């Protein structure tokens, strides 16, 4: 009874929105009609987490579905799920964005969120106790960017005391298949500041580099990467849909990880992913699932961990396990990687259990880390920025449609405070205080 | 005969399973992720046809 | 069949009906 | 093992010994001995 | 006539409570529908209703649904009031703040109405026992506001905690030694007496006596059910000499400020070791006083004991008891403050402890409880303090914490009260002359 | 400054006031108090006892 | 209990390394497809040291196969016992080496080692109590000796305080297969000397003469040699797996082994072999050990003990038998040998016994000798290195890929300083 809201923004968050959908559903059990045919009872004790009730034993969605371009919702209705989705939350234009910030945000984004709103308000006021609301979009285009960064201040200016969860396809230095994708990315970075509790930045490099490396697939097309992006969506919130040992929401996760508001960028990770081969060769233990978790290959992030130092982690198991084991590795990779952890936090790393893995598996396990090697990340999009902002490349597509040119210099202030910001925290001395206590008050 | 003996069973990993024993696994489904789309069985099979549609 | 609006569709086969 | 300088000029709040030369006296053999 | 009333509050509470009422139920030969297959001995923890059943006297109380739902759908479904397990509907999120101020301030009204509604069906009422743990939400907030409210309820009744304490190494959470702070501030002057644990000692134990290698919080809640019905053992079944809950309330607390026990059980072993071992009165007073038979993680070494408090039970003579302790005394390891002579205090029960089956424990015809104060905590307190200053020092997790009804100050005379109870501790630790 | 400004701006604050909520039922059944007439507010209006 | 960690170097490691996992497959019963097979309970009571466990009643070796060309790799896994090493356990690179120090130690071994010691980190930290690392490899070739020692000194400077064991087939001046052998024999010898706990000294000569005459076989082929490498490389460790009434294990070896840091070269033998027409008339008893033990006809390296002297002797028996015929044996050759031991240290011998004997064998023993013998390889390995660098043949290839003209230099003094070294301990007086 900690209902939790889902947007899809733009083509990217469509698929994974279908991805993620199709998983659950088969986690709880649900055919493609929406009714049950399931084997245990744990399933329906918390299934209005994610699923509204319909007539005759139906289940639906806490979805909506967003998009600027009419092309997108004829696929995801169309795909292999497609029946489940209540056909009021499609929400769609007729013009596309074309890759443009401005068009999303002023232009054609505004005429759309006063309609996107009303089916939000709608199914939010209709809830028992609001979780929250999640969101899946990515930076690099023009309907998930803009109308989604208009969407999220929208949101949180109505509803501030809930919890806001971004799932963000943050652009790539090599995978780059869009020419404008530095304005895009940006301009809504300052948006995703200070608007959102927590935001998980995936990177689709990262995901072919865990698809060629750890997987072998010899075709890894958009299924698998939507796929994975799923396997991250799942394990953040199955402690609200499942019993376990030891419990650790949306909320519990965030107070934990988020030490300062203006730090809430996570790089995600899964655990039991293996290839074809190297199956038999391989028992599936907790000190394996936390030995191969931290690994550098297994982020979702194009961002290298031993370039910076872990501000704090978080780790959600699942299946049936001893506590022990669990708190005896989380101790001993502390006392090890005595350096890639901040010296002002003792114990960076949480702990979550529970009971009852995926479907088909015995054991399994999902790592989120809040690091400062994610500075590199926002440097390389500033420096693309910068380097473009110079010479006035592709500025009339922007400038023409209601903006001036000081927002973009405003961009790169924030982006370059940011950073800042980033680097000061882990350039800190621990063993020090100054300049604003008491001066020793009382004698 | 003890309460949670199979967590401290010396022949646990004896008595188990790679969870990937065959291609046709009832219990390998999308939600435990130990099959994937993109691992092209037909591969060759495709290839040799469309090179004879050449 | 689905993107088009209730007006300016003509008779066509909504998906999955 | 480390602690402010903020918290360091803070007192006891019991008050058990007699005497404070006697608590002085105490405090300095216990010293002495650790 | 005698009675306890049991407050099980957070996850930790609950589960802890699962496996006490389990041993309760089969110690008193209740069945889990709730009624026996002219003894009235049940009455300490039971409320015969006249057609038979069987109700205990115990609230559950949490703020998240999803251990509770396990209680009201398991095995014990029908034992239960269905009014006794309390739910709230968004948990503390590991926020003293939610459970002080926002989220704990709303149910204990109910809480309250529940504990009356209990509490007035008592012939003759001993304490309220508490379980709970400092490092979560829940069990800091809400049971920091649960005693206020209490003592402003009654007036001078006994308030027992078993608390679990943080671990020194392990953990699982960030914000532990902001809630330990927060919470040891104002159970300091609203709790009676605080019982420590942590679960890196008794995980030791578990690995090294039971033979276990990879222990469950399970197999921590049965030996914690196992120290709890030592204690109330004495209430329950006749013995040579009987401890009530007000005597290690007054014989374990010395001073004002000083009301923090800690809890040893022996002996804990297994069956291919018990085939082995002769368990006398002596061996088993003897591995009470053991650094590694310790239940909380700090080495007794280090402090000097202040008093004890030990209960042997099963075939257990008071001569053998005696020459034991005196042996003890004369023993130059075990060192005791020189304003305390007379240092124990023994208590002697008649039934020996019962086993459940699938449990851990061998069948033993005698066994024994150890409840000691000691100064070897301040060493705990200061690493504590390291914890929580080193963290203070950047003002980390702070707006988490302002933002959510309580002010900055109270970190400062929060952390400006325990400095001076490290002083207090010295100033007690330090002989005359 | 980043670490000395988060410092100020924690230091120079206050805290949020909570709304009063009261919980009735076993499972959470969360109800506003003020205008619920569990907590006497329109006793102490100005018009109280006179024309 | 205590786990040892397998490295194989180059195409000759990998392949002496493929026929030592055959033998202690075969030893410990276990198929080609990886269960275990076996007869005894003694077989799975040690089986830790070598193996992982995994699912479904499986055992993986903790072995590591590194090598710079690709063409070895897929050999060793279309092998008869390829299928039972875990897939990740391949190192490979793409483009080889060409027997050139320069490219192995600082070209092409610069990039692969990032990738090396993931996995050799990956299966050290798993372990429990590790003993130490194992390397097998040859300083002929360009993968196995530079990137091998560079492995080596980054195992030292990551793990100091373990054990490294090496098995170091050094070049031969007969059976010499490649010209510029001499600069990868002359660059590897200070950065084993600086890094390696225990060396082993094997010749592919010596293993020729072993074959030829003791073993009379007609086509003597590298698997019959791998054999032989393998048969002595499992009595090393035969003491940590299988029980025995007098235990010595690698340390154990090494302590008795080592006088002096700079002196860890050793000579291996080999006892019970015979030909298949003399199997019927040749008695196994322990003087027959002992005898064929020492024979100067026997040694695995191209060193003669008769030129030199004896330091120090370490033998390791397997089977069931008696202390008082060992010790009288191990007595009277020293009382015998009286002039081929040096006097300043008494009781230059070690002994250990072991119960479990090689599997379709009664008795059997494993020698290893610390000499002063063994550094007239080094000298001839200097001279050689001297007639072509005074000359300077081959140079432009190992200049062109950023190598000073010191190194040689210095190695030349090095090792110069290493046999003189060797020279002082020769001539030593019992008193000064
Ligand atoms: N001994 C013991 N300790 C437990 C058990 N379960 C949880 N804990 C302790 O509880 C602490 C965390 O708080 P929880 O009890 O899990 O949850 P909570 O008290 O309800 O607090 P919130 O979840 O924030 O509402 C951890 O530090 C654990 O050590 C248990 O079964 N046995
Ligand atoms: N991970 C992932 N990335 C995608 C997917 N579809 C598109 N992208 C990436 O998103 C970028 C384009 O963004 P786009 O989907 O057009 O955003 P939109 O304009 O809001 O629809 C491309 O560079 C793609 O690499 C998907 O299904 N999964
Ligand atoms: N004893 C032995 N020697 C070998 C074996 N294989 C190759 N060699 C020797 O090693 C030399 C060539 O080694 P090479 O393949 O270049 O080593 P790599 O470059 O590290 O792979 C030849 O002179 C062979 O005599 C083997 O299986 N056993
Ligand atoms: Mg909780």
């Amino acid at each position: 009874m900690r209902e939790i809201v889902h947007l899809q923004a733009g083509q990217c968050g469509n698929q994974i929105g279908a991805k993620f959908w199709e998983v659950i559903s088969d986690e709880h059990g649900i055919d493609p009609t929406g009714t049950y045919h399931g084997d245990s009872d744990l399933q329906l004790e918390r299934i209005n987490v994610y699923y509204n009730e319909a007539t005759g034993g139906k289940y639906v969605p806490r979805a909506v579905l967003v998009d600027l371009e009419p092309g997108t919702m004829d696929s995801v209705r169309s795909g292999p799920f497609g029946q489940i989705f209540r056909p009021d939350n499609f929400v769609f234009g007729q013009s596309g964005a074309g890759n443009n910030w401005a068009k999303g945000h002023y232009t054609e984004g505004a005429e759309l969120v006063d309609s996107v709103l009303d089916v939000v308000r709608k199914e939010a006021e209709s809830c028992d106790c609001l979780q929250g609301f999640q969101l899946t979009h990515s930076l690099g285009g023009g309907t998930g960017s803009g109308m989604g960064t208009l969407l999220i201040s929208k949101i949180r200016e109505e509803y501030p005391d809930r919890i806001m969860n971004t799932f963000s396809v943050v652009p790539s230095p090599k995978v780059s298949d869009t020419v404008v994708e530095p304005y895009n990315a940006t301009l809504s970075v300052h948006q995703l500041v200070e608007n959102t509790d927590e935001t998980y930045c995936i990177d689709n490099e990262a995901l072919y580099d865990i698809c060629f490396r750890t997987l072998k697939l010899t075709t890894p097309t958009y299924g698998d990467l939507n796929h994975l992006v799923s396997a991250t969506m799942s394990g953040v919130t199955t402690c609200l849909r499942f019993p376990g040992q030891l419990n650790a929401d949306l909320r519990k996760l965030a107070v934990n990880m988020v030490p300062f508001p203006r730090l809430h960028f996570f790089m995600p990770g899964f655990a039991p992913l293996t290839s074809r081969g190297s199956q038999q060769y391989r028992a599936l233990t907790v000190p394996e699932l936390t030995q191969q978790m931290f690994d550098a290959k297994n982020m979702m992030a194009a961002c290298d961990p031993r370039h910076g130092r872990y501000l704090t982690v978080a780790a959600v198991f699942r299946g049936r396990m001893s506590m022990k084991e669990v708190d005896e590795q989380m101790l001993n990779v502390q006392n090890k990687n005595s350096s890639y952890f901040v010296e002002w936090i003792p114990n960076n790393v949480k702990t979550a259990v529970c009971d009852i893995p995926p479907r088909g598996l015995k054991m399994s396990a999902t790592f989120i880390g809040n690091s400062t090697a994610i500075q590199e990340l926002f440097k390389r999009i500033s420096e693309q920025f910068t380097a473009m902002f110079r010479r006035k490349a592709f500025l009339h597509w922007y400038t023409g449609e209601g903006m001036d040119e000081m927002e973009f210099t405003e961009a790169e202030s924030n982006m370059n405070d940011l950073v800042s910001e980033y680097q000061q925290y882990q350039d800190a001395t621990a063993e020090e205080e100054g300049e604003f206590e008491e001066e020793a008050e009382e004698e | 005969t003890r309460r949670e003996f199979d967590l401290s069973d010396p022949l646990a990993l004896k008595k188990d399973l790679p969870a990937r024993q065959s291609d046709n696994d009832v219990r390998n489904t999308i939600s435990g992720m130990q099959k994937f789309m993109g691992e092209d069985l037909n591969f060759h099979e495709r290839k040799k046809f469309q090179e004879e549609q050449n | 069949s689905f993107s088009t609006p209730v007006p300016l569709s003509l008779g066509k086969l909504l998906p999955y009906e | 093992l480390w602690h402010m300088p903020h918290f360091q000029k803070v007192g006891r709040h019991l008050d058990t010994f007699p005497t404070e030369a006697d608590r002085q006296r105490a405090l300095k053999a216990h010293r002495e001995e650790c | 006539m005698r009675e306890c009333i049991s407050i099980h509050v957070g996850q930790a509470g609950v589960q802890i409570g699962n496996a006490c009422w389990e041993l309760y139920c089969l110690e008193h030969g209740i069945q889990p529908d709730g009624q026996m297959p002219g003894d009235d001995s049940f009455n300490t923890f039971f409320s015969e209703t006249g057609a038979g059943k069987h109700v205990p006297r115990a609230v559950f109380v949490d703020l998240e649904p999803t251990v509770i739902d396990e209680v009201r759908t398991g095995t014990y479904r029908q034992l239960f009031h269905p009014e006794q397990l309390i739910t709230g509907k968004e948990d503390a999120a590991n926020n003293y703040a939610r459970g002080h101020y926002t989220i704990g301030k709303e149910i204990i009204d109910l809480v309250l109405d529940r504990i009356r509604k209990l509490a007035d069906q008592c012939t003759g009422l001993q304490g309220f026992l508490v379980f709970h743990s400092f490092g979560g939400g829940t069990g800091s907030g809400f049971t920091s506001l649960l005693m206020e409210r209490l003592s402003v309820d009654y007036g001078k009744k006994s308030k027992l905690e078993f608390s679990i304490y943080p671990a020194p190494q392990v953990s699982t959470a960030v914000v532990e030694p902001y809630n330990s702070i927060l919470t040891t501030h104002t159970t300091l002057e609203h709790s009676d007496c605080a019982f420590m644990v942590d679960n890196e000692a008794i995980y030791d134990i578990c690995r090294r006596n039971l033979d276990i290698e990879r222990p469950t919080y399970t197999n921590l809640n049965r030996l914690i059910g196992q120290i709890v019905s030592s204690i109330t053992a004495s209430l329950r079944f006749d013995g040579a000499l009987n401890v009530d809950l007000t005597e290690f309330q007054t014989n374990l607390v010395p001073y004002p400020r000083i009301h923090f026990p800690l809890a040893t059980y022996a002996p804990v072993i297994s069956a291919e070791k018990a085939y082995h071992e002769q368990l006398s009165v002596a061996e088993i007073t003897n591995a009470c006083f053991e650094p590694a038979n310790q239940m909380v993680k700090c080495d007794p070494r280090h402090g000097k004991y202040m008093a004890c408090c030990l209960l042997y039970r099963g075939d257990v003579v008071p001569k053998d008891v005696n020459a034991a302790i005196a042996t003890i005394k004369t023993k130059r390891t075990i060192q005791f403050v020189d304003w305390c002579p007379t240092g124990f205090k023994v208590g002697i029960n008649y039934q020996p402890p019962t086993v459940v089956p699938g449990g851990d424990l061998a069948k033993v015809q005698r066994a024994v409880c150890m409840l000691s104060n000691t100064t070897a905590i301040a060493e705990a307190w200061a690493r504590l303090d390291h914890k929580f200053d080193l963290m203070y020092a950047k003002r980390a997790f702070v707006h988490w914490y302002v933002g959510e009804g309580m002010e900055e100050g109270e970190f400062s005379e929060a952390r400006e009260d325990m400095a001076a109870l490290e002083k207090d501790y010295e100033e007690v630790g330090v002989d005359s002359v | 400054n980043f670490i000395n400004t988060n410092a100020a701006d924690i230091i120079m604050g206050v805290a949020k006031k909570p709304k009063p909520i009261y919980v009735d039922k076993r499972t959470g059944d969360k109800h506003d108090l003020e205008p619920s007439g569990l907590v006497p507010k329109y006793i102490n209006k100005k018009d109280y006892g006179v024309t």
